[PDB]
């Protein structure tokens, strides 16, 4: 009511000075009328409580925001007094949202709430402040303030975009998909540390392309087009390489199908789907697992390796197990199961001889450690009433002398029943997070030491801290400058032939190319 | 039998003349330092000297290829201009 009554006072003083007095005398007074009057209590007003700025921001009465915007536009420094309070409120909401305390922030929901509050802030800005520059720069600085924390945000947004790209069940049509993708890339625009973002996006690409195909088959072009406007074309060498590797993989798949229809004397070469890609693009999963393989996959891998070593003279093969899938035809009907290259060996050993235990699968198999544990648990532990591998010692923890059996479980209403225990709820355990952080750290290390040798060969020399400003400005849109890291790493170019960068004789640098 | 495999979908990775036993630029080994280094220590700090992986899928010590790039810039084991993707083994 104070804004309304002071507006009525302003209007009545205007009409009074327009009739009883002369309009010329209004200006000095309106100064005091926005100063000794507004500015005076404006302080108490640009804070305090009693349905104040901080209360109408959380309530959402936009008319009051517009009214106070059109009122405080005359008084000097009033826009600053309201910008500081709205920035304080936004920082409070931010630190309440980025709260890392209580590890468990739902990924697709935290960034959703972030979008929800930044969108309502931006809409209140456009409707009240009329796209004002001061409010825009204040909220920009506010966003830059708390976005230095919460380093799992790029990973959360990458998990969000993967959930949205794997299947368009929500929003079957294309318009809302387009809008949500535009909003997603807009949210990504105000985000730093793009290296981990690209790393996790490439990991999600590998996860979605090395699994069941026909996810969207058209949205990949939209994604790569949006990434050319967002990340740029510096990360499309490995992006388009992923696509080209998928293409070469399916081409070699049909070619090997043809060559098997010609030869394929052994039963090992039946329904085969062998994809072919190169190490540089798709990172190594582990130390190329060499565990015992079933006789049919053994023959298939042997044929594929012989082909890759024969036709491709110079190229070879590397057998592994931590990738792919299969369709296990079981057999009252013939229900076909599914194994993701992990349970094939154990089930084959069961086919050769049942009534095995942990010792049997750890002695005559040459089985690794962590992944073996994972597969065994996924198969006999944490299973719903679709158990394909049961045991007598029912217990959560894994023992040694436990016999394995098989159950019918007719609940499968079809012939293609799959056990999708992998790709469960996003946990992001400490070991995998630490290893990917070390990987992105080595990537950052190589990136800064590859940009410096590309740039400083055609530029001037530094004395103490001249070229470091340039090398940080070139990487401003990539990640943090990390002054200590770059300072420790540039002193490692002395052992390098190109530009030793003599520390004591920093007066003149070399340019050996 | 009780369980018979019908479909398989392995993915087969491939390596060119990476020579996982002899860098083609300096001739020492895929790992085990390079010719400009040799000493595993010596002001190296966690031996700042790792393997570099090209798109052509060949492999050399980062140092060797990056020092070779100064002059020739087109990968000595084919003709491709040579790009980058993976660092380390
Ligand atoms: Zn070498
Ligand atoms: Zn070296
Ligand atoms: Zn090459």
């Amino acid at each position: 009511v104070y804004i309304k009554k002071v507006e009525a006072r302003i209007n009545e003083e205007i009409e009074r000075v327009m009739h009883c007095l002369d309009k010329s005398t209004e200006e000095p007074i309106v100064k005091v009328v926005e100063r000794e009057l507004i500015s005076k209590h404006m302080k108490t007003i640009v804070e305090m409580e009693n349905s104040g700025l901080v209360h109408m921001l959380k309530n959402g009465k936009t008319e009051d925001l517009g009214c106070m915007y059109k009122l405080f536009s005359r008084v000097p420094n009033g826009l600053k007094t309201m910008c500081e309070c709205m920035s304080s409120y936004l920082r409070e909401q931010g630190k309440a949202l980025v709260s890392e305390e209580g590890e468990g922030k739902n990924p697709v929901d935290y960034i959703q709430g972030l979008l929800d509050l930044k969108s309502r802030f931006d809409r209140f800005l456009l409707e009240s402040f009329n796209n004002d520059r001061l409010f825009k720069q204040t909220i920009a600085g506010d966003f830059e303030y708390f976005l230095n924390l919460n380093s799992r945000s790029p990973e959360y947004l990458s998990l969000f975009i993967d959930d949205k790209l794997k299947k368009g069940v929500k929003g079957l049509t294309e318009q809302e998909v387009e809008t949500i993708l535009d909003k997603a890339m807009v949210l990504f625009r105000f985000m730093q540390e793009k290296d981990v973002f690209e790393r996790y996006y490439k990991q999600h690409l590998a996860r979605r392309l090395l699994t069941n195909k026909s996810v969207s088959d058209d949205s990949e072009k939209n994604m790569i087009s949006k990434l050319k406007t967002e990340c740029g074309c510096q990360f499309t060498s490995k992006l388009e390489g992923m696509f080209r590797d998928m293409s070469i993989s399916n081409t070699t798949m049909d070619e090997f199908r043809q060559h098997l229809q010609a030869t394929g004397v052994s039963l090992g070469g039946v329904d085969l789907t062998v994809r072919v890609l190169t190490t540089g693009y798709w990172p190594t999963q582990s130390a190329t697992p060499k565990c015992n393989i079933p006789p049919a996959p053994r023959h298939a891998f042997e044929i594929f390796r012989r082909f890759y070593l024969a036709k491709h003279s110079g190229r070879q093969l590397t057998l592994q197990h931590h990738m792919g899938s299969a369709d296990l035809n079981a057999t009252t009907r013939k229900h076909i199961l599914q194994v993701s290259t992990f349970q094939m060996t154990i089930l084959m050993l069961f086919n050769n001889r049942e009534k095995y235990t942990f010792e049997e699968i750890q002695q005559e198999t040459d089985i690794p450690e962590r992944e073996l544990v994972r597969a065994l648990q996924s198969l006999a532990c944490g299973k719903p009433t679709q158990r394909v591998l049961t045991k007598e010692p029912k217990s959560k923890e894994i023992e040694n002398g436990h016999i394995f059996t098989v159950n019918d479980q007719f609940t499968s209403k079809l012939h293609r029943v799959k056990i999708q225990t992998v790709a469960a709820k996003q946990g992001e355990s400490d070991p995998e997070r630490k290893e990917t952080r070390q990987k992105v750290d080595d990537d950052r290390k190589h990136e800064i030491e590859a940009a410096i040798v590309r740039i400083m060969k055609s530029r001037k020399k530094m004395q103490h801290n001249v070229l470091v400003a340039e090398v940080t400005q070139q990487l401003k849109a990539r990640f943090l400058p990390s002054p200590v890291v770059i300072k420790k790493r540039i002193e490692g170019l002395i052992e390098r032939e190109y530009l030793a960068r003599t520390p004591e004789d920093r007066k003149v640098y070399t340019y050996v190319a | 039998k009780r369980f018979e495999v019908k479909k398989w979908n392995a993915v087969a990775l491939w390596a060119w003349d990476i020579v996982v036993d002899n860098c083609a630029i300096c001739r020492n080994h895929i790992m085990d330092l390079c010719i400009e280094c040799q000493a595993n220590q010596a002001s190296a700090t966690s031996e700042e000297c790792t393997v570099a992986w090209g798109v052509c899928n060949h492999a050399f010590h980062f140092h060797c290829i990056s020092r070779w790039l100064k002059t020739r810039q087109v990968c000595p084991l084919d003709n491709r201009e040579w790009e980058f993707q993976k660092y380390g083994h």
